[PDB]
This record gives C-alpha cells, structure tokens and sequence, in this order.
C-alpha cells in the first residue's frame, strides 16, 4: 500500500456484521426509542413490552 | 432462561436450617440458551 495509489488499489477496511438468531434469548437489541411520558390522559401506553 | 432468586438471611442457629418463612427476591436472569443437567458445587480450601 501506497498514498499515490489508485482508487481500485487503495487499501480499504472492511467490518462484516453477521447477525444471526439462535434459539437462544436475543440479547443484542437495538435501542428502543422512548415517547416522553405525558400523564393525566387516556394513552396508549407501552412499558416494557 | 436461567432464573437465578437468591436471598441473605440473618440466622443464628448452629446445626441445622431454621423454621421461619423467607421468600426469595429474583435477582438476575441470564440468557444463557444451554442445555443443563448437572451440577457442581465449588468450594474453597484454607492453607496454612
Ligand atoms: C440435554 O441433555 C440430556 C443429557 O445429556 C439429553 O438427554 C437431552 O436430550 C438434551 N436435550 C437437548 C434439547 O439437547
């Protein structure tokens, strides 16, 4: 590898992600994102499943 | 799911359990996903 390289000869570093489901519980999850709470009101409301 | 409940209890006594009620809170899940059928105890030596 050198700088003056070409861009088909450049070196590039590559992340593999695999992502696969065990029957094993799921422990890597994403970060759920969270509606600020409103109270005194009529909601539909979703904690924690 | 491996279900670990635990509790720590103030006892007294010198043989043998005591008779008395304790439930026990749940203290932590694992997602473990194996299969398990036996167990081991481990202990620890004291050297002199
Ligand atoms: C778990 O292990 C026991 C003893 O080795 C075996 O009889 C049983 O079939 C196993 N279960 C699974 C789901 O592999």
């Amino acid at each position: 590898f050198q700088p003056t390289y070409g861009v088909g000869y450049q070196p590039y570093r590559v992340v593999v992600l695999s992502f696969e489901l065990l029957h094993a519980p799921a422990t890597v999850c994403g970060p759920k994102k969270s509606t600020n709470l409103v109270k005194n009101k009529c909601v539909n409301f979703n904690f924690n499943g | 799911y491996f279900k670990i409940y635990s509790k720590h209890t103030p006892i007294n006594l010198v043989r043998d359990l005591p008779q008395g009620f304790s439930a026990l809170e749940p203290l932590v899940d694992l997602p473990i996903g194996i299969n398990i059928t036996r167990f081991q105890t481990l202990l620890a030596l004291h050297r002199s």
